[PDB]
């Protein structure tokens, strides 16, 4: 599961350890667009499965399962990296290490504190017009 | 007899017996599980037909 | 140094492992603030501090299986999360 395209611009790196200036390749966000001549086409021809289990039944799917899945390729993909680094490779930079330093960190607090109280008052809330 | 058969150590002259057992603390996890159960059993028989 | 659960800490402590005076404290930690490599804030009522974030600083070939360690059982968790609400709800959708 996943989406079929990515986008990559062109610039140029210093460094902080001296090692020359490095042309290297950079990300940026990308999506997919639509015009109303080509969306009658599109539906034209989408008749190959199922689709659009309305309301309830479509948001648990597309933003629950969907969503816990990727979160798992992901991290997998920083577990497999990490053994490489068993003498495999050299450690890339010390700049990844400091990026993942700072996931480890930022991660919210533990759900320990008076943050519990104010989480049942919205509990209770959401639910009441229920 | 009474005093060493059961509790309040009377070491200080103090007679003490254990009356407050709080316990239950901020513990939103099991919240966290129980409540998501039921919650998918609310929207489970809500669409499907009856 | 201290684990994530606390980074919490008081007047007295750091007095001592710098050894400088404790009325002198105050500034030092403001300085730390102020050319911006850690972050937070002070509660001097009860001479305590709170540091949120902190430089990061490279590590050795052992502290990283620290972190191998830490994101294994990480990211079983996720797995796991995932089978119940997969589970209970297959009537809506599987």
């Amino acid at each position: 599961l996943g989406l079929p395209t990515e986008a990559y611009i062109s610039v140029e790196e210093v460094h902080d350890d001296g090692t020359p200036t490095s042309k290297t390749f950079e990300h940026v966000t990308s999506e997919i667009g639509a015009e109303e001549a080509e969306e009658v086409g599109v539906e034209h021809l989408l008749r190959d499965i199922k689709d659009t289990t309305v309301g309830t039944l479509s948001q648990r799917i597309t933003n629950q399962v969907h969503g816990l899945k990727g979160l798992n390729s992901k991290l997998l993909d920083i577990r497999s990296y990490l053994e490489k680094v068993a003498t495999g490779k050299l450690p890339i930079n010390h700049q990844i290490i400091y990026q993942l330093q700072d996931v480890f960190n930022l991660l919210p607090d533990v759900s320990l504190q008076e943050f519990v109280k104010a989480f049942y008052l919205k509990t209770n809330d959401q639910m009441v017009v229920v | 007899d009474y005093a060493k058969k059961r509790g309040w150590v009377l070491g200080p002259n103090n007679y003490y017996s254990f009356a407050s057992q709080q316990q239950k603390p901020e513990d939103t996890t099991i919240p966290s599980t129980e409540l998501a159960k039921q919650v998918i059993e609310y929207a489970r028989q809500l669409e499907m037909i009856v | 140094t201290r684990p994530a659960n606390h980074r919490q800490l008081t007047f007295e402590e750091i007095a001592k492992s710098a050894k400088i005076t404790v009325n002198e404290v105050e500034l030092l930690v403001m300085k730390a603030l102020s050319v911006g490599l850690v972050k937070g804030s002070i509660d001097e009522v009860d001479k305590r501090v709170h540091m949120t974030w902190v430089q990061p600083r490279v590590l050795d070939l052992q502290q990283i299986k620290g972190m191998k360690d830490r994101l294994e059982f990480w990211c079983t968790d996720v797995k796991s999360m995932e089978m119940l609400v997969e589970h209970q709800a297959h009537d809506i959708l599987t």
